[PDB]
RNA sequence: GGGGGGAACCUGGGGAACUGAAACAUCUCAGUACCCAGAGGAGAGGAAAGAGAAAUCGACUCCCUGAGUAGCGGCGAGCGA
RNA sequence: UGGUGUUGGCUCUUGGUCGCGCCUGCGUAGGAUAGGUGGGAGCCUGUGAACCCCCGCCUCCGGGUGGGGGGGAGGCGCCGG
RNA sequence: GGGCCUGACUGCGAGGCCUGCAAGCCGAGCAGGGGCGAAAGCCGGGCCUAGUGAACCGGUGGUCCCGUGUGGAAGGGCCAU
RNA sequence: GCCCGGAUAGCUCAGGGUAGAGCAGGGGAUUGAAAAUCCCCGUGUCCUUGGUUCGAUUCCGAGUCCGGGCACCA
């Protein structure tokens, strides 16, 4: 890892869970690359990968989002993960939590009807080249 | 009955209540039976589907 | 195996009950008792040897009441015990129970 | 101070079988008979970590009732608050 | 005969599972050892590139990776078949 | 032999055959919702008479009846198998 | 009743990119014979259907059938 990244690592701490708001305040502190990084929200659906019927797929029209308007399409990969762009590192903090939360909502709205586990086994917020923070969905 | 001539229920396809029990021969009739029958529950005829006894 | 010197526990009488079948809870027809018979249940008696006023005293006690013996030795500190035989020391020790 | 005795009665520790189930094993007989330890003119029990539906009662023992009820039961024979 | 009590000290070696770290993935077209999607035009270097000496190794035999001794400014992508 | 079908109905059932009991048997007619037929009408399996097994225990699908102070739940009842 | 499973050519069989191996059959070499040996060749929805992937005997759902296991039987 590069000094630049090693730096950021300090402003994190894995143990801590954080909050949609707490994470939104960090994003900016984590976007140290020469461009408007994104943000991304990585989940980890607690459903069976190799299957169908219980496949999470759809779209969400984020109120602000992207800035690159909304309607992002997301689809769970072969593993139990699902990923999506929630906006660019710019965006005032009180603008991301609105999307993070608006996106996570859609995920729950697309949970199957036959799924074992806590569904959102885990969730994280990040930036294109920065580290990541778990969050209380 | 035998292992091949087997017993079965008919379940009202609308309300899902088993209403009639009958038999069939599963060689001669591998497909699940469909039959219009009177569901006491829905008070009308209703196609019923074979359901494992 | 007999009696706890500390707790008083002695063997009780128990029935050994043989059963068969699948319990109703597991969707079975139920349990049938294919035999009942008396047996005995003994205290887990064990020897405990402790030194007290430089004499060796030894207890037949149920495992459970083992630390009770060490407790009795502790409370024996404030006791005019010296010179006594094992027997009368043990007597004295039990008097504290 | 103990020890030993006492017809029955009493409480504690142990504890059958015939029999009944028109066979028999769970169940019954029965915690009976019997053995043993102890007590006494009685013994046991006894002042709620109780009942159980009454916004209630108020230690324990004994009799009547509740009731062959509620229940228990190879849901059999029977057992039984 | 398993578990467990009575049942303790010190070592050496193992498996399961959880958390973190790191690497492992080779049909065939092909720069050649493509996990899966997703973000994405920059990222690596005085917090030391380019080959080198010992290599922990891994190997599908071409390479993959990795800590260190030398080392003193270029390597790696978008491009694009 | 062909066409359309599922009455191999749900709720009942006057009246009987048979008969120690229990069981077994036949049944017109009314209601519901149907099938076939122009209609009269027929249809509650099969020309008939064997193709079977009481209770008990328990499985499953229903119903929402009971639910040990109360609300639930455990567990039962009822209907079907 | 439930849990684990096998189906791949005539027989027995191993296996995310594929389709083979043993001896049975046939052709040839060799042999006095019978073999053993040696070389070539076949003999496939990889149980069925449905769904992943650019595709699949390979992953998943569902079936059909034999195989195993555990338990229960008023
Ligand atoms: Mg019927
Ligand atoms: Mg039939
Ligand atoms: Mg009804
Ligand atoms: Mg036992
Ligand atoms: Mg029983
Ligand atoms: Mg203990
Ligand atoms: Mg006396
Ligand atoms: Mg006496
Ligand atoms: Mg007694
Ligand atoms: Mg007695
Ligand atoms: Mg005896
Ligand atoms: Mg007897
Ligand atoms: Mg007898
Ligand atoms: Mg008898
Ligand atoms: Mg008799
Ligand atoms: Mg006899
Ligand atoms: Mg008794
Ligand atoms: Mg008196
Ligand atoms: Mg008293
Ligand atoms: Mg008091
Ligand atoms: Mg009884
Ligand atoms: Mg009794
Ligand atoms: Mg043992
Ligand atoms: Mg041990
Ligand atoms: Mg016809
Ligand atoms: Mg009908
Ligand atoms: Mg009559
Ligand atoms: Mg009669
Ligand atoms: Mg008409
Ligand atoms: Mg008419
Ligand atoms: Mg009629
Ligand atoms: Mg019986
Ligand atoms: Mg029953
Ligand atoms: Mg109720
Ligand atoms: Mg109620
Ligand atoms: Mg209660
Ligand atoms: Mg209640
Ligand atoms: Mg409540
Ligand atoms: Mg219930
Ligand atoms: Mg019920
Ligand atoms: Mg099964
Ligand atoms: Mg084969
Ligand atoms: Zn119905």
């Amino acid at each position: 890892h590069g000094k630049r990244y090693r730096a950021l690592l300090e402003k994190v701490d894995p143990n801590k869970v954080y909050t949609i708001d707490e994470a939104a305040r960090l994003v900016k502190e984590l976007a140290t690359a020469k461009f408007d990084e994104t943000v991304e929200v990585h989940a980890k659906l607690g459903i069976d990968p190799r299957r169908s019927d219980q496949n999470v797929r759809g779209t969400v029209s984020l109120p602000h989002g992207l800035g690159k308007a909304g309607r992002i399409e997301f689809r769970n990969d072969k593993t139990g993960a699902i990923h999506a762009p929630v906006g660019k590192a710019s965006f005032p903090p009180e603008k991301l939590a609105d999307n993070i939360r608006a996106f996570i909502r859609a995920l729950e709205a697309h949970k199957p009807e036959g799924a074992k586990g806590t569904f959102l086994r885990s969730v994280y917020v990040t930036t294109t080249m920065g580290p990541s923070v778990r969050i209380n969905p | 009955a035998s292992e091949v001539r087997i017993k079965l229920l008919l379940e009202c396809t609308e309300c899902k209540r088993r209403n009639y029990a009958t038999e069939k021969n599963k060689r001669n009739t591998p497909n699940k039976l469909e039959l219009r029958k009177y569901c006491p529950w829905c008070r009308k005829h209703t196609v019923h589907r074979e359901v494992k006894i | 195996s007999k009696v706890c010197e500390i707790s008083g526990k002695r063997p009780i009488v128990a029935n050994s009950i043989q059963r068969r079948g699948k319990a109703k809870r597991e969707g079975g027809v139920g349990k049938k008792t294919t035999g009942i018979s008396k047996r005995r249940q003994y205290p887990n008696l064990q020897k405990v040897r402790v030194r007290v006023a430089g004499q060796e005293i030894t207890f037949r006690v149920a495992a459970s009441h083992i630390p009770k013996v060490y407790e009795l030795v502790e409370r024996a500190k404030g006791l005019k015990l010296e010179g006594l035989s094992p027997k009368e020391i043990k007597k004295e020790l039990l008097k504290l129970l």
